[PDB]
């Protein structure tokens, strides 16, 4: 859902 | 706008898990077949976020060797994911135990697996549970990587993160996943593809666990290729396997160099 944070890269 | 059963005739349960189910559905008006993953959103509190991530990743996928994602719908607390149907079933069921399959079929399948995996890595996605049970066949026996329930994005805009989560299936997992606290995703996927190739060529897995405490894995590290499964494998694909099933991930062959391998490029008479 959030590719800029690499998903669970949070 | 219509109840699910009115537009879809459910034909067969393809699979089931704690998730829910995967069903073969036929459209009542178009007669098209679709696989439908059905998730009961009330099971476990992490269900919303996990399915959000899986839907996002499936929206990223567009390759002929990856199961296509048609869309999603929700009825009450039931979430539907509509997916390409692969009527040929699991690659697993084409592997005759202790035999495998003809070498040209294993080469063709391995080509298609490499195309799908290198596509995923090119867009920054790692599947993390590559094994013959998750590799499906369409009606023309074209291979499709399926089930992105464990997948994640390890790289985007040339920023890569190391993974640390323990997941997958032990006979297919790379050793660094057991040995290291953090690891790169791409060599892990490459390792599991090598295990898949071994299984296709020999009809058996080389070791239950990629650990020194597993006798068969130690045998492989000692180059005891007069033993099964290696004894059943011709020396050209075996040389490829020697480059893939390398314990040190920094010395493991990458997919660009797999594409240069002699057996990988050898025309095979069926
Ligand atoms: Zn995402």
């Amino acid at each position: 859902e959030e590719l800029l944070n690499l998903c669970s890269g949070k | 706008a219509v109840p699910f059963v009115e537009d879809w005739r459910l034909v067969q349960t393809l699979g089931e898990g704690a998730y829910g189910e995967v069903q073969l559905a036929v459209n009542r008006v178009t007669e098209e077949a679709v696989a439908v993953k059905i998730v009961d959103m009330k099971r476990a509190v992490d269900c919303p976020e996990n399915i959000k991530k899986e839907i996002c990743i499936n929206k990223m996928l567009n390759h002929e060797n990856v199961v296509k994602f048609y869309g999603h719908r929700r009825e009450g607390n039931i979430q539907y994911l509509f997916l390409e149907y692969c009527s040929g079933g699991e690659l697993f069921d084409r592997i005759e135990p202790d035999i495998g399959m003809p070498e040209p079929d294993a080469q063709r399948f391995f080509h298609q697996l490499m195309a799908g995996v290198v596509y995923l890595h090119g867009i920054g996605i790692t599947h993390r549970d590559i094994k013959p049970e998750n590799l499906l066949l369409d009606e023309r026996d074209n291979l499709k990587i399926s089930d992105f329930g464990l997948a994640t994005v390890f790289r985007y805009n040339n920023r890569e993160r190391l993974l640390n989560k323990m997941c997958g299936t032990l006979p297919y997992v790379a050793p660094e996943l057991l040995k290291r606290r953090e690891f790169h995703a791409e060599p892990v996927d490459v390792w599991s593809c090598g295990i898949v190739l071994t299984a296709m060529l020999a009809g058996e897995l080389p070791w239950d666990q990629p650990s020194d405490s597993c006798q068969e894995y130690s045998d492989w590290k000692e180059k005891k290729t007069y033993l099964n499964p290696w004894k059943k494998i011709d020396s050209a694909p075996l040389a490829l396997l020697h480059k893939i099933l390398v314990e040190n991930p920094s010395a493991r062959i990458t997919i660009p160099d797999i594409k240069k391998d002699r057996w990988y490029n050898k025309p095979l008479k069926k």
